[PDB]
RNA sequence: AAGUUUGAAAAGCACUUUGGAAAGAGAGUGAAAUAGAACCUGAAGUCGUGACAAAGACAAUGGAAGUACCUCCAUUUCAAC
RNA sequence: GAUGUGGCCUGGAGGUUAGGACGAAGCUUAUGGCGUGAGCCUAAGAUGGACCGGCCUCUAGUGCAGAUCUUGGUUGGCGUAGCAAAGAUCUAACGGAGAUAUACUCAACAUGCAACGUUGGAUACUGGAGCGGGGAAGGAUUUCGUGCCAACGGCACUCGUA
RNA sequence: CCCAACUGCAGACCGUACUCAUCACCGCAUCAGGUCCCCAAGCAUAGAAUGCUCUGGUACAUAGAGAAAGGUACACUCAG
RNA sequence: UUAAUGAGAUUCCCUCUGUCCCGAGUUACUAUCUAGCGAAACGACAGUCAAGGGAACGGACUUGAAGGGCUAAGCGGGGA
RNA sequence: CACUGACAGGGAACGUGAGCUGGGUUUAGACCGUCGUGAGACAGGUUGGUUUUACCCUACUUAGCUGGAAAUUGCGAGAA
RNA sequence: AACGUGUCGCGAUGGAUGACUUGGCUUCCUAUUUCGUUGAAGAACGCAGUAAAGUGCGAUAAGUGGUAUCAAUUGCAGAAUCAUUC
């Protein structure tokens, strides 16, 4: 029946690791990921949830070039005589 | 620390022990009998609780527990025979019995004048019940000091 | 003393099941001794392992 | 969910003794270990212990008046004051 | 239900006036005194260890017994209900701190019980649609050796997928 | 340059432990539930029924003592 | 209307029986005692009755009658 | 219908479901008649349809220990 | 008697309160202030003598170079110099 007999039925798995985002969202059958809709181009983004948005942007992150790109920018883009 | 202090220090041994992993409620009654004891005749009593020709009374937590004819000595009809918890107040005795000779007094004089069993942190552990619910199992340990005396 | 190791050795290389090994009651502390299967081999030669 | 908020400093308890160990008993450091490592302060509730008060069964608690006993409480008085 | 109160209390601000290492806040009370009361104040700490009181005015996330209120902790029930499908273990030796563990008296019993692992014997079960031997899915070091027993394996362990 | 029999040299990458369950997966858990495939002995017997047994595996599922009532049972019997 | 079929609904007969008259005896596992382990539900406060009034069915109130204290195993009248 | 001396009438939350049972009643499935355009309806008929918890306090039944006449105290002194 | 009750002294369990605050929230200002195919944001592996996480970094990997600065870093260890610099 439904219930305890029936989870015992669950084999195999709907999803499994993303290549973009790495979060077992890869919809093994249906070849696309739910978390980032992966391989589309654009990532998924709904303003209905702010909390994923910030989960995801940018500064959650490493931002190792824009680190760097910060930095030239505020220094002008010096360069030696 | 030890919540009474001896009569006399210099002529008074103490020992202690905390977090057992004994049943408090046991220990409560195996340790509350030997208050007043000889230290030498209440070594006698938890070696023939051990031997179960007499038997510890259960005078507090004693809730429908059995009845025996070894519980008329000390004035009750419950009583028990907590072997965990007699070998442990049997090893606090040995480790005052230490602590006397250490100090130049004689065991076979010494009387205990204090006994206190207080109930320790408890320890979690869960038990799992019909329709998906879980429930504590808990665990209740004991701290047990005692001191004797000179008489 | 605890010879799970050489008796799970023994019946390998006996081929046969648990049953079937007899490990010397007596001449215990030698037996412990065989760690590996080249000194396991010289217990079944000196019949200490049957 | 979680303040690592010990102490000014680790000076974080050498060493002796019992114990298989955990630990206990001593001894030391420190102004303070009841500051001994999730360590400032350490409440309430609940529990242990010693001492005492007694107390039938009127569930217990409560009110008003007394009394017995206690009182680490307050104030007054102590010479014709 | 309305209103009043040089009426009480709390966190902050502008003033004023004080206190604290000879001990601030907080906390404890058969510590008494004051007030009809909300409360205020003193005493003691065999408490604490660094801040804080009064008065005038200003200000606000400003007063709790209950909302099947929220979160944390505790609690009687209670050493109680129970830990009863899958038949089962016994014996000696070895190992282990886990013993043959003792004031007097006392030959041993009547005063150290109960429990462990391994090996050899004994007995039994699974009974080839197997508590057999290999794989997929799923799991991902659970494999192996040595060591170890604080927690965990709802009893136990010297054993272990710890 | 092409065939035959040799001969010489070189044969790259990833997986490979263990498990597959009355403890290794899902069911909050070492849960009497659930989960695909292969190999499958002897006797009785029509036999992959059922019962017992060689091989392999196991003695692991808290135990001891032990005739109260009342219970549960893949336990029985009962005059007329 | 209908042969055959049906874990479908119904009536009767044979057989058979503890369904019953009317209960009795026995077994395993419990309950029960012990060692180890160890919960939950529920919990205003509590817990002897009669009558009376009362929100018209009281454990508390009135007037009577009981009631020494603490306990083990049960049990299902009440605790609307 | 039959026996008998007789087969009286009633209450106890229309006594009594943590005592049972669950045939009826009164969920969801389904059939018929009547009604309704219909979804549906019918104190009309029919068949099928989870009955949970006591270890607390009293009450009751048995089963233990145990003080107490100033019903624990006063020394407070009463003899069927 | 025993359970049980009450009070006081002392203990335990339990972490409230006060003090503390490298955090939060709110307001305001200053700019040669606005990423990416010259491969971004994000994701994954790895890197230390010792290094799980976190931080930093990328096989030149808890960092190379250059300017300043002037003797450390630090749990332990290692380390030419005790330092104009290399
Ligand atoms: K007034
Ligand atoms: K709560
Ligand atoms: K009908
Ligand atoms: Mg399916
Ligand atoms: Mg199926
Ligand atoms: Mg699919
Ligand atoms: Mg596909
Ligand atoms: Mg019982
Ligand atoms: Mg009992
Ligand atoms: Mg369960
Ligand atoms: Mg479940
Ligand atoms: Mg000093
Ligand atoms: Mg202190
Ligand atoms: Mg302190
Ligand atoms: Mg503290
Ligand atoms: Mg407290
Ligand atoms: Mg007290
Ligand atoms: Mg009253
Ligand atoms: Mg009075
Ligand atoms: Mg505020
Ligand atoms: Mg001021
Ligand atoms: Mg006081
Ligand atoms: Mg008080
Ligand atoms: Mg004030
Ligand atoms: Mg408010
Ligand atoms: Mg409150
Ligand atoms: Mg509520
Ligand atoms: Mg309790
Ligand atoms: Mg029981
Ligand atoms: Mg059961
Ligand atoms: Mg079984
Ligand atoms: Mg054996
Ligand atoms: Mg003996
Ligand atoms: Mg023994
Ligand atoms: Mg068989
Ligand atoms: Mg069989
Ligand atoms: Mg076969
Ligand atoms: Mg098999
Ligand atoms: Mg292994
Ligand atoms: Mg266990
Ligand atoms: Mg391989
Ligand atoms: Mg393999
Ligand atoms: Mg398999
Ligand atoms: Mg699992
Ligand atoms: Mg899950
Ligand atoms: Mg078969
Ligand atoms: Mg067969
Ligand atoms: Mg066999
Ligand atoms: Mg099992
Ligand atoms: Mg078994
Ligand atoms: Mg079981
Ligand atoms: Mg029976
Ligand atoms: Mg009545
Ligand atoms: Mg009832
Ligand atoms: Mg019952
Ligand atoms: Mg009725
Ligand atoms: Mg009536
Ligand atoms: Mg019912
Ligand atoms: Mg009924
Ligand atoms: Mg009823
Ligand atoms: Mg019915
Ligand atoms: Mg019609
Ligand atoms: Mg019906
Ligand atoms: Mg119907
Ligand atoms: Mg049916
Ligand atoms: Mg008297
Ligand atoms: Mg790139
Ligand atoms: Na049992
Ligand atoms: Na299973
Ligand atoms: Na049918
Ligand atoms: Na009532
Ligand atoms: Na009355
Ligand atoms: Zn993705």
């Amino acid at each position: 029946t439904k219930g305890t007999t029936s989870m015992g039925q669950r084999h195999g798995r709907t999803h499994i690791l993303c290549r973009r985002c790495g979060r077992n969202s890869y919809h093994v059958q249906w070849e696309r990921c739910a978390a980032c809709a992966y391989p589309r181009a654009s990532r998924r983004r709904y303003n209905w949830s702010v909390k994923a948005i910030k989960r995801r942007r940018t500064g959650t992150g490493r931002c190792r070039y824009l680190k760097v790109v910060n930095r030239r920018i505020a220094n002008h883009f010096k360069t030696p005589k | 620390h030890y919540s009474r202090k001896p009569q006399v220090s210099s002529k008074s041994a103490k020992a202690k022990v905390s977090d057992l992993r004994c049943h408090y409620k046991n220990t409560f009654e195996t340790a509350n009998v030997i208050n007043g004891m000889p230290l030498r005749k209440a070594q006698q009593l938890y070696r023939q609780v051990l031997a179960k020709t007499r038997c510890i009374p259960f005078k507090r937590y004693n809730g429908k527990i059995g009845r025996t004819a070894q519980a008329k000595e000390w004035g009750q009809t419950k009583g028990r025979w907590p072997r965990k918890s007699v070998v442990a107040m049997m090893s606090l005795l040995k480790n005052a019995e230490a602590n006397a000779i250490e100090k130049g007094l004689d065991p076979n004089q010494m009387v205990i004048k204090h006994v206190q069993v207080d109930q320790a942190a408890r320890m979690r552990r869960r038990t799992y019940r019909a329709h998906g619910r879980i429930t504590p199992y808990m665990c209740s340990p004991c701290h047990v000091q005692l001191f004797m005396s000179e008489k | 003393v605890s010879l799970k190791l050489q008796a799970r050795l023994a019946s390998s290389i006996l081929g046969c099941g648990r049953a079937r090994v007899w490990l010397d009651p007596n001449e215990a502390v030698e037996i412990q001794n065989a760690n590996s299967r080249k000194s396991v081999r010289k217990l079944i030669k000196d019949g200490f392992i049957i």
